[PDB]
């Protein structure tokens, strides 16, 4: 039902920075909030509801920043000052009003 | 009223579960009526774990979490819960990420024996810091202290009414106590590491529990004094508290060394003896809620609810708190109730 289309991955030297991008697709008044993970388990990175409350993993807070444009369902991810250890692949993903997750086929990050 | 040894007694010498996940609220929902909204999982290992409780696809902010326990199996277990008005368009679910998880699960909501035990739980963080470090004692199925490393207090922290009445005299012992026990799990987590030939990177689970049992003339029944590493048995006391159960080579010497100190008779003694007396006195301060019996409100799924203790016998879905000291139950497929609190 719903399609996330991520984009801004690849790689980058370590200090540089990086933008990911998250679209969501269908009516605006299916996804609530959007946000990432980055690869077993995979952990939060940063999150962004509606109104735009936000989270952060506690390894990349002072670091990341996310922000969202709500006129297009769309989010970004602003990486800076990146390690190796951020190294991953990066799953964009979204919730529903329902709170029906959706996640994307992700895009991989890699820090020389 | 915790175990009193010195330093050098209780010191060493020498499979991962994913969680069980409820979501319910503690009492029957009413649109307009405040309740509170619980996430219960159980069963894990290890015990870092991340829950959040979301309405309406977005995290819910002032959610708090009961303290740090486990089973007899050593899994973890942890309530959830925050307090919420339901009205008809809300909707509410549970999200826990764990280490045995490819992506974080949501679970979505569907709308006269006695006993004292202290469990204790000590998780190396290399790097972060010193290992964080969870103490709570028990009266039956009711938490009465706790105690968090990285809590402001850094003292024993009252959980239930009747163990607030304690002068500053208790609550210095039970402070004293507990950071001595602590003191031991952190050595024996880096004992345990190199006996093992572990890396220092890597986090590590340390488990104590004691406790004793009395039966309903409040005499002794029955002590426990257990110990693991990461989940596994690792060294405890039989049940006749004179001899020790050791599971590997590692936890054998650790055996020799302490029936040589006769460890054993020093537990043994606050086990038959202090453990029980100050079980008496807690079953005495707190009779209006520990010496209450509470019958399950019933209403193919069998329901049971808001019944104490949690002992009961009815798909069976664990047994859950309700966050008000009291439990609650059902069955899926005539239903059998056994309550002791039910004629």
């Amino acid at each position: 039902e719903v399609k996330l289309v991520e984009s801004g991955g690849g790689l980058v030297q370590p200090g540089g920075s990086l933008r990911l991008s998250c679209a969501a697709s269908g009516s605006i008044f299916s996804i609530n909030t959007m946000g990432w993970y980055r690869q077993k388990q995979r952990d939060l990175v940063a999150d962004i509801s509606s109104g735009g409350s936000t989270k952060y993993g506690d390894s990349v807070k002072g670091r990341f920043t996310i922000s969202r444009d709500n006129t297009k369902n769309t989010v970004y991810l602003q990486m800076n000052s990146l390690k190796p250890e951020d190294t991953a692949v990066y799953y964009c993903y979204g919730l529903s009003y329902s709170n029906d997750d959706y996640w994307g086929q992700g895009t991989q990050v890699t820090v020389s | 009223y915790m175990l009193d040894l010195q330093p050098e007694t209780t010191d060493l010498y020498c499979i991962q579960r994913t969680p069980k996940i409820q979501v319910y609220s503690r009492h029957p929902a009413e649109n307009g009526k405040s309740n509170f909204l619980n996430c219960y999982v159980s069963g894990f290992h290890p015990s870092d774990i991340e829950v959040d409780l979301l309405k309406n696809g977005e995290r819910i902010e002032k959610v708090e979490h009961s303290d740090l326990s486990f089973s007899k199996d050593w899994s973890f277990y942890l309530l959830y819960y925050t307090e919420f008005t339901p009205t008809e368009k809300d909707e509410y679910a549970c999200r826990v990420n764990h280490v045995t998880l490819s992506q974080p699960k949501i679970v979505k909501w569907d709308r006269g024996s006695h006993s004292m035990r202290y469990f204790f739980t000590s998780v190396s963080r290399p790097g972060r810091g010193e290992p964080r470090f969870i103490a709570v004692g028990y009266v039956d199925d009711t938490q009465f202290v706790r105690f968090d490393s990285d809590a402001a207090s850094q003292r024993m922290e009252p959980r239930a009414p009747w163990i607030e009445q304690e002068g500053p005299e208790y609550w210095d012992g039970e402070t004293r106590k507990v950071k001595a026990h602590s003191q031991t799990l952190r050595v024996d987590l880096g004992t345990l590491r190199g006996c093992y030939n572990q890396s220092e990177a890597g986090s590590h689970t340390v488990q104590r529990m004691y406790g004793c049992d009395v039966g309903s003339d409040w005499r002794f029944l029955r002590g426990y004094h257990q110990y693991a590493y990461d989940g596994k048995d690792y060294i405890a006391l039989k049940e006749d508290l004179r001899s020790w159960t050791a599971a590997d080579m590692a936890a054998q010497t650790t055996k020799h060394k302490w029936e040589a100190a006769h460890v054993a008779e020093q537990l043994r003694a606050y086990l038959e003896g202090t453990c029980v007396e100050w079980l008496r006195r807690y079953l005495e301060n707190g009779k209006e809620t520990l010496q209450r019996t509470d019958a399950p409100k019933t209403h193919l799924r069998c329901w049971a609810l808001s019944f104490y203790p949690a002992e009961i016998t009815l798909e069976l879905v664990e047994t859950r708190p309700a966050g008000d000291g009291t439990f609650q139950k059902w069955a899926a497929v005539t239903c059998h109730v056994q309550h002791e609190g039910l004629p």
